[PDB]
């Protein structure tokens, strides 16, 4: 629901609520920096690690959605329930019919 | 005036401040030491003049 | 070894405090495209400094 | 840091480029015979020596002064004034400073004593010393501290002696201990 | 004597019968119960040592097979160079070459076996699989790998692997030659010519053994497996299996890659269900632990023991513990180290997945001796039975945890023999400061809390200075039992001179600039002796004139309108 | 891992998580009760 | 001792990489590009260029596209390069990834210093060395004993990689390098320590040049004790020092001191 | 030295030569190519206007022809680098052969470099016996005593190797990640994993 | 641990952080057999009759 | 050669300067050759060679305390030592070419500052952050979104262009098309016609147009609308007196469109 949130949460160092003589060719701990401009703050808030969404909340074995080629093709093969055979949208004993 | 110039000034002062008293509290605790150790003296001296 | 850089990160702690939160815009795109001068329209040139 | 005589004689048969092997043995009149590989720097110059810039140094010494990041090793006639050499040279923040506790006794089957020191203490003469003199933080009660006449030394010495003829030997035929009750010994 | 033994009894006195003093400090709710789980310096050097002997057993074995074989090829091609060995003869002596990492012999024998025409579709691919090296790869696992799998195929491919895939590839062309002109010939009446020989199950075999080969060569070659032989598969026609699919997975994870690793598995489930085997899995595990992504190895852990088709290998189950272990040995940054390394926790779950793999039927002997050697580490860190907890942390036990402590000299962390001498007071308020406070409650927190400012200390104050704490002798009526007495290392007695023997530097005097050259041995030593205050002087009266230069008078002359007048 | 990543990964930030002061401020504030002229 | 290893460590490097350069150099590189192979030895130097086989190929190639044909030669030529730059550093990669005394030094620079291009082997070399005699490749390769035997027997009497007749398999052994001959820079300087005959170092020029500077140097460092003492003693006054005294931490036992005289 | 000989390498590795040979027999075609140094070619071409009207030579004569000009432009640029390297090699080496006392190969240190590459050559042949995996660097996998070297980490140097609090480098014990002890570790806290 | 007021302000945390729950879950080891582990069944002649 | 060796000479004495080289005054004091007078905040000798001492007192290679795990694999002075084989070399510079992480850089866990720990002190510092808070976080009973801060959500996207302080009612007029757009999905939940996962351009479209066609039928919900904090309580036919009808249209008016 946040605007520009991958740049504004995931992507900024302080999730944009901070503002931003250092010597060159120094080696730096990972945990902080020089503190010269935004890309390098002088306390890094950002992990190294690798970032993921949470897991989804959908249900995934309710939720019906369009029907695929491949998915018509072995539609004879696959099962399904009476609901997802005769589903509000997209049915499928009709396409299986036709 | 100044949101961070003037804190940054009053702190300069209040560390000079500090400083001025850290170092009379230096001195302070030479001056105690040198009373702790004729204190000492005086009581070894009071308990061999017997 | 002196300390003047944990010095540095203590003042701009200290400096946190005077901040407030920027306008990034309603359309923070627009804002941002605004902000760098690249829409049409939203060129500004550079002020005419006096020659030596 | 220790250097052992074997470490002493693989030098000697391989020298390194930057290992500096420092004399620190004064009184020439008692110096006789040369370690290889050694340059001899007086233990009561030696402060003024570390003082000295490296041109001060050379034309002082006659050999240039070993950086910090060099290692070196100090040799004495039994490491007593070669190891206070290394406490000097330590507060002068070198890096590497070796001692070789076998000295020059060691190297080359010397008897000259750079200190002279008798390990053995004086027995104690008058009172209990009022500096050791300890009183607790409470009830103001002083007691006493082990200093002066009963010290950790006097302790160590006048010991049983590690030969049990000697100790044997030492005690009458009575007992080790026997002006004292039988529930004391 | 070690001056951490701190004297914890107070003096006896009429106090501790008048006041209500504890005699011990309240036992520590927080502070573990303390148990041996270490090594005494000699086991360490034991299992060392086994492992030296295993693996230059392994060496010795290697060895010996491999000078068997230059044996065999020594004895049969150099004997019988006129004579007409047998096709196979050929072909076994050139796959054990090329097994044994002797590329370079068995291609001509290859050559002239494809020159004859001895080679065949199954050859082709035996060949370019012995060509990968597995003897090598056994070899380099168990002695230079570490029992690494993932590292195997780097140092496989280090293994001179640029000139292996460029014979690999060489190979893979000449038995598609071969494999057209085979169709051609068995399929001439069938008129199926145009889907030959990309539809036939040899192609995919040989293209399979080619990828796999290419997996052993180098970084370039395994960035290229999905990058370019996939397309070149696909392009030419020839139907993809799940060993071609596994092996794209297993290179897509050396590179790294894991979205494209996952995608490639999930269009196996989604599309090609009962044909999936445990190596996607053991490939995903090996991808994660080389990205350092802990959390989804584990999680693909979980999900294998959930469905138990495929069975988990010893090879998954060793890459799960190994991808625990290098978790667990992991550090983190310096604000979360203020008091102990928390990664060490992820050895805990050990046991756990032991009993899983108990569960599962995977043995536990059936592991890597490295990696058997870190299980029982963690085991004996994190590991008890209910026998040993209902006796461990006896008194007698305790109190010999403390002594091995006061002998190793390390009595920082014990509870019942540290002591906190200094006190922390409060800070007044520049807001209201007609207000005393006072104390409510009182915890040992450590001094990195309210650690005065870096600048606001002396610098380098631990080499620079002594600091040593001691109690003093005197009774203080205003407090500070113990006091820390801090002297400067450079610190000397002020008459220094008298106290020490008499050198040839008192004829300085104290002078600010001596004439330490004059005074030296190094002027008598030495025949020439170029001095500085000599060649200082010298070159300062020989340049003063070019210093200072000056200026002379130039003659002008009148300038005429039509020329330039001249003189004399 | 024995710290679950929705604790530190923004990815999984929480944005109806509010700040650990407004709370305990609204929750202590006692308004007026004169809102009416009266009772 | 940080001297020691360190040396130990590079001349390990040194070894491994004269070895790979010795049994590179007596080898065959084929480059093949449509038929067309030319086959180089460990130097880069051509030894033959021929077609794999004319029947599937002559009619590819046609009068006679000579445009195709140097273009085929050109890709072969290269591709024999690429592989034999490739083996050398592939072998660089082995000594580096086998090498601990060097890893104990965290500098990735090592990996890049000796790349692809400054190793032994190089073609611009080439022909020193392929094209000389076999006393000539012998005495630069260092076989005192084998080039000794070669000149007083021969010379008295009267498609193959060419380096192949000195540079054998039990060459490439590690046991086998001379001192003079494990660093290429330092040839010059090393052949003084190496005996006239044999790569096995002679320990008696190194004694007699150890004892030499250990002469030196004793005698210069007698002279400046000499001279320190003479220095000591004219600073001085009487040649005598005052003595040193330990401060350890016993009381100073000074109540005999205390004591007094007086007369009645 | 070693950087003039580093840069002379370099420049004659990128710098290209050319040779053209003609043939002898048959037809007078002839072929022209540039080798790069490192004994590859960037371009190598056929002249076929001096060919008289017979377009009659086979593969093997172009073969033939092609290898004869890759062999006289290997020869000229090999001769190349030997000029532009030969005097720069020649002062070097007086250079070095008469500077050997301002070296660690010469003078009383010649023995010393002569040890290490013994040792060196030994560990080498030990590192090949035992799996290409090397040795530790303190010598903890050696079953005697006698077999470590003087110069091996294995010695401990500490004064006082029985007391704690006076077996550190430093004047103040230290620690490392946390609060483990860092002058002495045990050997479950030197753990060595992959 | 960045806090410097944890006592000296009385900013007492009512929540104990993940650095001190690993210290604090690592300290201790785990028993082995208090986790739920069998799929032979029960020993219905034995497990009763052992050893004293 | 004067001005070589004047240069030398003049490099030497001023970084003798700076960092303090030499013994402060007299060689030969009554109290020791070393007596040194340190000052706050200056350079010196001794300090150089104290620093230099606790970084390198005894060591004989940089790894040497690299005996443990921890300390072996931190990433500050760089991942040199990290590296050990040319294939992870390879892959390194591969993927610092292609612009992804580096999988070294990860052989040091360092987790962030989290967001909650960031917002703390932000409104610690701050002191409520009173600037930054809603209007209704100061009303009797805010709930937790009036109560957590204040952001910019996906709900201003592609409106008319607002500065700093909108015009007159332009915000009342953006909190009526909101409104609209929530009932309008929530029409489409209540029917069909819902955004499904793997949905075509022609899908989409299809679904789009029915959900407009049963959408432009429905009245608008009058009770669902509210003002937040200090939005004025404007009539749709007020607002269609100030910014014409063509912004809030009649069903007729969308017709006659």
């Amino acid at each position: 629901q946040l605007q520009a949130q991958d740049r504004i949460i995931c992507g900024t160092h302080g999730a944009g609520i901070v503002a931003h003589p250092a010597a060159d060719l120094s080696r730096t701990k990972p945990h902080e920096g020089t503190g010269t401009s935004e890309r390098d703050p002088y306390i890094r808030t950002l992990h190294n690690q690798r970032s993921a969404a949470p897991e989804s909340s959908v249900s995934q074995s309710h939720t019906v959605n369009a029907p695929t080629v491949d998915e018509c093709e072995m539609l004879a093969e696959r099962w399904g329930t009476m609901n997802y055979w005769h589903n509000d949208t997209f049915p499928r004993l009709v396409v299986f019919l036709k | 005036k100044y949101g961070v110039a003037g804190q940054q000034h009053w702190a300069e002062l209040q560390a000079a401040k500090d400083e001025e008293y850290i170092q009379k509290l230096d001195e302070a605790a030479e001056v105690y030491k040198q009373l702790l150790d004729q204190s000492a003296r005086l009581d070894e001296s009071r308990r061999s003049e017997l | 070894t002196h300390g003047l850089r944990e010095k540095e990160k203590h003042d701009f702690t200290i400096l946190q405090r005077t901040v407030r939160i920027p306008f990034q815009g309603y359309d923070m795109d627009r804002f941002l495209a605004q902000q760098k001068g690249t829409p049409y329209g939203a060129q500004q040139l550079p002020p005419n400094v006096v020659p030596s | 840091h220790q250097v052992y005589l074997k470490d002493m004689l693989h030098l000697m048969r391989y020298p390194e480029p930057y290992t500096h092997i420092i004399d620190c043995r004064t009184s020439t009149q008692k110096m006789h015979r040369w370690v290889p590989h050694s340059l001899w720097l007086p233990r009561d110059e030696v402060e003024y020596a570390l003082q000295l810039s490296a041109d001060e140094f050379l034309d002082m010494y006659g050999f240039r002064k070993p950086d910090k990041s060099d290692d070196v090793i100090l040799l004495s006639h039994n490491g007593i004034y070669s190891e206070q050499a290394g406490w000097e040279w330590k507060k002068q923040f070198f890096q590497h400073v070796y001692n070789y506790r076998g000295g020059t006794n060691e190297l080359f089957g010397e008897s000259y004593s750079d200190m002279n020191v008798s390990d053995v203490l004086s027995p104690w003469k008058g009172p209990f010393p009022q500096s050791g003199v300890f009183v607790d933080k409470w009830s103001k009660r002083k007691v006493l501290t082990r200093t002066g006449p009963f010290d950790r030394q006097y302790e160590m010495q006048d010991f049983a002696l590690p030969d049990l003829e000697l100790e044997k030997a030492r005690h009458p035929e009575e007992g080790p201990r026997q002006n004292m009750p039988f529930g004391l010994q | 004597m070690l001056s951490q033994n701190v004297a914890k009894t107070t003096v006896p006195s009429y106090y501790m019968i008048r006041t209500n003093l504890p005699h011990r400090k309240p036992q520590n709710q927080w502070e573990g119960v303390y148990y041996y789980s270490g090594i005494t310096k000699r086991q360490r050097h034991l299992i060392l040592l086994h492992r030296k002997r295993e693996r230059e057993a392994h060496m010795r074995s290697f060895n010996i097979s491999r000078a068997s074989v230059l044996q065999r090829l020594e004895q049969l091609s150099g004997d019988r160079k006129q004579e007409s060995l047998p096709p196979h003869v050929r072909l076994d002596l050139a796959v054990r070459l090329a097994q044994h990492g002797l590329y370079q012999q068995a291609t001509p024998i290859v050559d002239e076996l494809h020159h004859q025409k001895a080679l065949h579709a199954g050859h082709y691919a035996l060949l370019i699989n012995a060509l990968a090296c597995p003897r090598l790869g056994q070899r380099i696992l168990h002695c230079d790998a570490q029992c690494d799998p993932a590292l195997t195929y780097k140092l496989l491919g280090d293994e001179n692997g640029e000139e292996r895939a460029q014979e690999a590839y060489r190979w893979f062309d000449l038995a598609l030659t071969s494999l057209a002109v085979d169709c051609g010939g068995r399929t001439q009446p069938s008129h199926f010519v145009p889907y030959l020989p990309q539809g036939t199950a040899a192609a995919s075999h040989i293209t399979n053994a080619l990828m796999r080969t290419l997996l052993t060569c180098g970084y370039t070659h395994v960035a290229a497996i999905p990058d370019s032989v996939y397309d070149r598969m696909g392009s030419m026609g020839i139907s993809p299996t799940i060993s071609t699919y596994e092996l794209v997975m297993l290179a897509l994870s050396l590179q790294g890659n894991m979205v494209e690793a996952e995608s490639i598995l999930s269009f196996l489930r989604s599309h090609h269900s009962e044909h999936i085997t445990v190596e996607s899995f053991n490939a995903l595990l090996l991808g994660h632990r080389e990205a350092r992504q802990f959390d989804c190895c584990d999680a693909i852990w979980q999900e294998l023991v959930d469905r138990r088709w495929p069975r988990a290998s010893p090879l998954t189950a060793e890459l799960y513990l190994r991808s625990i272990m290098d978790h667990a040995n992991t550090p983190t940054s310096e604000p979360l180290q203020s008091f102990a390394n928390i990664n060490v926790v992820e050895k805990k779950k050990v046991p756990l997945v032991l009993a899983q793999m108990d569960e599962l039927g995977v043995p536990r002997t059936h592991l890597s001796r490295v990696l058997m050697d870190e299980v029982e580490d963690s085991l004996r860190k994190f590991q008890t039975y209910r026998s040993r907890f209902y006796e461990w942390g006896r008194a007698v036990k305790q109190f010999d945890f403390i002594e091995f402590r006061r002998r190793n000299g390390w009595l920082y962390d014990l509870h019942l023999m540290k002591c906190t001498t200094k006190q922390v007071g409060p800070l007044r308020d520049f807001n209201d400061p007609d207000a005393v406070q006072g104390a409510v409650a009182t915890a040992e927190i450590p001094a990195f809390f309210n650690e005065r400012p870096a600048w606001e200390r002396p610098p380098l104050e631990e080499t620079l200075y002594v600091t040593t704490n001691k109690e003093r002798y005197d009774d203080v009526r205003g407090g500070d039992i113990y006091y820390d007495d801090t002297r400067g290392l450079h610190d000397r007695s002020p008459t220094w001179m008298n106290e020490v023997p008499e050198t040839r530097y008192d004829r300085l005097y104290g002078v600010n600039h001596p004439d330490i050259a004059k005074i030296g041995i190094r002027r008598h030593l030495n025949v020439e002796y170029v001095n500085r205050k000599e060649v200082v002087e010298r070159d300062a009266a020989l340049m003063k004139k070019t210093l200072s230069s000056g200026r002379r008078l130039r003659h002008r002359v009148e300038s005429s309108r039509t020329h330039r007048n001249a003189g004399s | 891992a024995n710290i679950p990543r929705s604790v530190w990964d923004p990815a999984q930030h929480n944005p109806n998580w509010s700040d650990s002061y407004g709370h305990d401020i609204t929750n202590r504030r006692a308004w007026p009760a004169r809102k009416w002229t009266v009772g | 001792f940080r001297y020691t290893n360190n040396l130990i460590g590079a001349l390990k490097h040194r070894l491994l990489l004269e070895s790979s350069y010795r049994e590179i150099a007596s080898r065959k590189f084929i480059g093949n590009c449509r038929g067309v192979e030319v086959v180089c030895s460990g130097y880069g130097t051509v030894l033959a260029v021929q077609l794999t086989d004319k029947a599937v190929w002559e009619s590819f190639y046609r009068d006679l596209d000579l445009d195709k044909l140097a273009e085929s030669i050109k890709t072969a030529l290269w591709d024999a390069t690429r592989k034999i730059r490739s083996a050398k550093e592939a072998a660089l990669h082995r000594s580096l990834s086998h090498n601990t005394r060097m890893r104990a030094s965290a500098d990735l620079k090592h990996w890049y210093e000796e790349d692809a291009n400054t190793l032994r082997p190089l073609a611009f070399e080439a022909l020193k060395h392929e094209a000389a005699t076999p006393w000539m490749q012998l005495v630069q390769h260092g076989k005192k004993e084998e080039a000794a035997a070669l000149l007083k027997e021969f010379e008295q009497k009267g498609e193959q990689p060419p380096l192949a007749s000195t540079l054998k398999a039990e060459d490439s052994n590690p046991a086998t390098i001379p001192i003079g001959s494990v660093h290429p820079l330092f040839t010059p300087a090393l052949v003084q320590i190496e005996e006239a005959g044999g790569g096995s170092v002679s320990n008696e020029a190194v004694c007699r040049a150890q004892l030499w500077e250990l002469s030196r140097d004793e005698q210069l460092f007698w002279e400046r004790v000499e001279l320190i003492r003479k220095g000591q003693v004219a600073s001085i006054g009487s040649s005598h020092k005052r003595g040193y005294a330990d401060e350890a931490a016993f009381a100073k036992d000074d109540t005999e001191e205390k004591v007094q005289l007086r007369f009645t | 030295y070693p950087a003039a000989v580093r840069y002379g390498v370099e420049l004659c590795t990128v710098l290209t030569a050319e040779g053209k040979f003609v043939d002898e027999r048959g037809s007078g075609l002839s072929a022209r190519c540039v080798v790069n140094g490192t004994g590859a070619a960037e371009s190598v071409v056929f002249d076929t206007a001096n060919c008289n009207g017979t377009n009659t030579t086979s593969v093997e004569d172009a073969l033939r022809v092609a290898h004869g000009a890759l062999r006289s432009a290997q020869d000229r640029h090999n001769t190349l680098a030997a000029f532009r390297l030969g005097p720069l090699s020649k002062q070097s080496q007086v250079l070095l052969f008469c500077g050997v006392n301002a070296y660690e190969f010469g003078g009383k240190y010649a023995r010393t470099y002569a040890y290490a590459f013994e040792k060196a050559k030994k560990e080498l042949e030990a590192t090949a016996a035992s799996g290409f995996m090397a040795p530790s660097l303190s010598h903890e996998d050696t079953e005697r005593l006698s077999d470590q070297p003087t110069t091996s980490p294995s010695v401990d140097r500490f004064a006082s190797t029985t007391h704690p609090e006076q077996r550190k480098a430093q004047f103040v014990p230290r620690v490392g990640p946390g609060s483990t002890p860092l002058e002495d570790p045990a050997a479950d806290q030197k753990s060595e994993w992959s | 641990s960045h806090r410097r007021d944890y006592i000296r302000m009385g900013y007492i945390p009512r929540y104990t952080p993940w650095e001190w729950i690993a210290i604090q879950e690592a300290d201790q080891p785990l028993i082995a057999e208090q986790i739920r582990q069998d799929n032979i069944g029960t020993s219905y002649f034995f497990s009763l009759n052992r050893y004293w | 050669r004067a001005s070589r060796t004047t240069a030398e000479q003049q490099r030497e004495e001023e970084r003798a300067q700076r960092f303090g080289l030499g013994r402060q005054g007299a060689l030969v004091q009554d109290g020791g050759p070393d007596q040194r007078t340190l000052k706050k905040h200056t350079n010196d000798e001794r300090i150089v060679d104290a620093m230099l001492f606790q970084q390198n007192a005894y060591r004989k290679t940089p790894t040497d305390e690299h005996w443990n795990p921890y300390i072996r694999r931190s990433t500050e002075n760089g991942v040199g030592h990290l590296l050990q084989n040319k294939f992870d070399i390879m892959r390194r510079e591969d993927r610092l070419s292609k612009g992804e992480q580096d999988l070294t850089e990860r052989n040091t866990i360092h987790y962030g500052v989290p967001i909650q720990q960031i917002v703390d002190e932000f409104v610690f510092r701050h002191r409520n952050a009173r600037g930054e808070r809603p209007l209704d976080y100061f009303k009797p009973f805010p709930n937790f979104r009036a109560l957590r801060l204040n952001r910019m959500y996906r709900d201003v996207e592609g409106f008319s262009l607002m500065k700093q302080r909108p015009e007159f009612l332009e915000w009342e007029l953006f909190t009526r098309y909101r409104q609209h757009h929530q009932q309008r999905r929530r029409l489409a939940l209540l029917h069909g016609l819902e955004p499904v996962a793997n949905e075509t351009a022609q899908e989409r479209d299809t679904r789009r147009h029915r959900l407009d066609e049963i959408c432009e039928r429905t009245p608008f919900d009058e009770r669902e609308m509210r003002v937040n904090d200090d939005e004025m309580r404007v009539s749709v036919e007020t607002l269609r007196s100030w910014f014409g009808v063509y912004m809030l249209p009649s069903p007729t008016v969308v017709n006659a469109v």
